[PDB]
């Protein structure tokens, strides 16, 4: 009962999420912060609602921003971890914000900037010299996407060792005579996920999927301020349209239905769930969907705010460093997107390095 | 990676820019939008393949252009890929974006995930409507105006190749960038400006990077983006939306296998990718 054939199955390779670290802004800001001051029709009903009661944003002029943070929790990374720069053949970075401002000492007279974008002055800054730079975007779930890239370039054979950034500045696109500008956050997120040499860890199945019904009600759109004063310049500013009721609610677990039975699994086998953090309710309403319990995932939004694409690595990384998601656990990791998009993981962990 | 159909829809306005990287360029006008021609490219690759929109797994979209996107024209974000699933009816795609990707390496990074994930149709576009940017009127660079739509079927078989431009090798080129606009007063403003310094040995330094990169595939006759206007005919040239006309002359002669080949003017490099042809 040895061999199914005469010759042998050729195999994907296991995909190890083999270390993980956030960097966030050194300063928080409470809900009664002065930089609100200029926000109409808040209320207690309203922070409460939604679940932030501190979040952090970029300080550029201590030095702070979407680049200088993501090379600092990087070069810790890489150096905890023992990965010679020269043996990463991948970096995917995501930066949902159209405006990126600094690139190191690659491009150094380059300030307010639209394109380029971050992977290749990356690579160039951190010495990788064998990387393949990629660029992407799927908005509050591009962490997945990225470990999605990164797993099928590591199953395939083309990349052996993968670095993933998200790196999330959406302060500079926030409206702040605008209510609209209460709940998204700054911070950065750095993975290495490499070729396993054991079966301990690997990416049993993902779905990915889109819907551009409500396209239109979460975009960034040049326009001058809701409640502006004295002579105001235009500005890509994040902007919500107005409806959509069960629409987000219920298309999360769609996609974490559609990944545990790609992977052959139910929820009963999966031991915790990492969601993204737009609300509790909306957390809530994602975990009752698929079964998972209270005690089977982290709220971490009160803390950080919604930090965009890195709300999913920040609470990975949380149920980690806390000893909720131990090594040999199998998590779903699931969140929502504007676009809008929805993308779930269906993972076996071993152990992940948090640093 | 197998190319089933491609479809261009250009603007009928050219214009011409002086400088070492000039050249006379498809340009849109007025308050043209992307999605004007970006639909009908993608709605002329769909009929070619006989495919529908809702058998569309997977859409992709790569565009620089900050605004005239869509109806909207002060829409940014999120990107095209989004609106085009919508109006489309491609109600079962997965969509994201891949930024300032050449489309040589976004065909190979698709390729190898829609292979894994099991699609069989999957749409990769390209596309400017670039009102929004201020031209380099110093260098004569712009970019080429219009949309490109390849709908492909994934193999998981692309190989891909990341080369260096050709010319001087002691040449350290200056890459295109794309500062904002630190003085924006109306909505309609430029968003950004074009910055790519005037060299006037690029254009061959690129010609001569496709050729040296087409060696590591010397059984493969290839395809490639025209980005300047030096030593073309008439100085035209159309960007990657050159990239049509080459591989529907390839569909016509029944080739089965090519090389395409990208110009990244971020990174200054040439990137590659083959891929598979339908009759």
């Amino acid at each position: 009962h040895h061999a199914e054939n005469l010759y042998f199955q050729g195999h994907m390779h296991k995909v190890k999420l083999a270390a993980i670290t956030c960097e966030l802004p050194a300063r928080s800001y409470e809900n009664d912060d002065p930089v609100f001051a200029a926000v109409p029709d808040l209320s207690e009903s309203w922070w409460q609602f939604w679940g932030v009661n501190r979040r952090g944003y970029f300080d550029p002029r201590n030095g702070e921003n979407e680049f200088s943070l993501v090379v600092r929790a990087a070069e810790r990374l890489l150096r905890s971890s023992d990965t010679a720069p020269d043996s990463v053949d991948m970096l995917i970075c995501s930066a949902s914000s159209p405006i990126m401002t600094d690139a190191g000492d690659v491009l150094p007279d380059l300030r307010g900037r639209l394109y380029p974008r971050m992977a290749n002055v990356l690579s160039k800054q951190l010495g990788l010299s064998r990387a393949l730079p990629l660029d992407s975007q799927m908005e509050c779930a591009s962490f997945l996407l990225n470990l999605r890239l990164a797993a099928s370039m590591i199953r395939q054979g083309k990349a052996e060792k993968v670095l993933v950034v998200c790196s999330e500045y959406i302060s500079n696109l926030l409206d702040f005579t605008s209510r609209t500008s209460t709940l998204f956050a700054d911070g950065c997120a750095v993975a290495l996920l490499t070729r396993g040499d054991d079966d301990s860890c690997d990416l049993l199945a993902s779905a990915e999927h889109s819907d551009a019904t409500f396209y239109e009600v979460a975009t960034g759109r040049w326009r001058l301020p809701e409640n502006p004063t004295g002579e105001a310049k235009p500005r890509l500013y994040f902007s919500l349209f107005s409806k959509m009721a069960s629409f987000v609610p219920t298309n999360v677990p769609i996609a974490m239905r559609r990944a545990l039975e790609k992977a052959g699994l139910g929820s009963d086998d999966i031991d915790y769930f990492v969601f993204h953090q737009p609300a509790p309710f909306l957390v809530k309403a994602w975990a009752e969907g698929i079964g998972a319990r209270p005690e089977q995932y982290q709220l971490t939004m009160g803390d950080t705010g919604v930090m965009i694409s890195v709300s999913i690595p920040y609470t990975l990384m949380t149920g980690l460093r806390e000893g909720k998601i131990r090594p040999g656990d199998r998590i779903v990791m699931a969140g929502a997107a504007t676009g809008w998009g929805f993308a779930a993981q269906v993972w076996q962990l071993g152990e992940v390095l948090v640093c | 990676m197998l190319i089933q159909a491609v479809g261009v829809n250009l603007p009928p306005s050219y214009v011409c820019l002086e400088g070492p990287l000039g050249g006379e360029r498809p340009r849109a006008q007025g308050d043209e939008m992307l999605m004007q021609r970006l639909l009908p490219a993608v709605r002329e690759a769909l009929d070619e393949a006989a495919v529908k929109p809702e058998e569309i797994d997977l859409i992709v979209g790569l565009a620089l252009s900050p605004d005239h996107l869509i109806e909207n024209r002060d829409i940014m974000a999120p990107k095209i890929g989004h609106p085009l699933q919508k109006v489309l009816g491609a109600n079962r795609a997965h969509v994201f974006d891949l930024t300032d990707s050449s489309l040589a390496r976004a065909l190979y990074v698709v390729d190898t995930l829609a292979s894994d994930q099991g699609y069989r149709n999957v749409l990769v576009v390209r596309g400017e409507s670039s009102q929004g940017l201020e031209v380099d009127s110093e260098s004569g660079f712009a970019l080429a105006d219009g949309a490109l739509a390849l709908l492909c079927r994934p193999t998981g078989k692309a190989a891909f190749r990341r080369g260096a431009l050709g010319g001087d090798p002691a040449q350290e080129w200056l890459p295109l960038s794309i500062p904002l606009n630190t003085d924006i007063r109306q909505v309609g403003d430029v968003k950004g400006h074009l910055n790519l310094p005037a060299q006037p040995g690029l254009p061959e330094a690129v010609r001569a990077g496709f050729t040296r990169l087409a060696g590591d595939f010397p059984q493969l006759n290839w395809v490639r983006e025209e980005w300047f206007g030096q030593g073309r005919p008439d100085g035209r040239c159309l960007g990657p939306f050159e990239l049509a006309s080459q591989l529907r002359a390839a569909q016509r002669d029944r080739l089965d296998e090519l090389l395409l080949i990208s110009f990244d003017p971020f990174g200054m490099v040439v990137e590659g990718v083959t891929l598979e042809l339908a009759g």
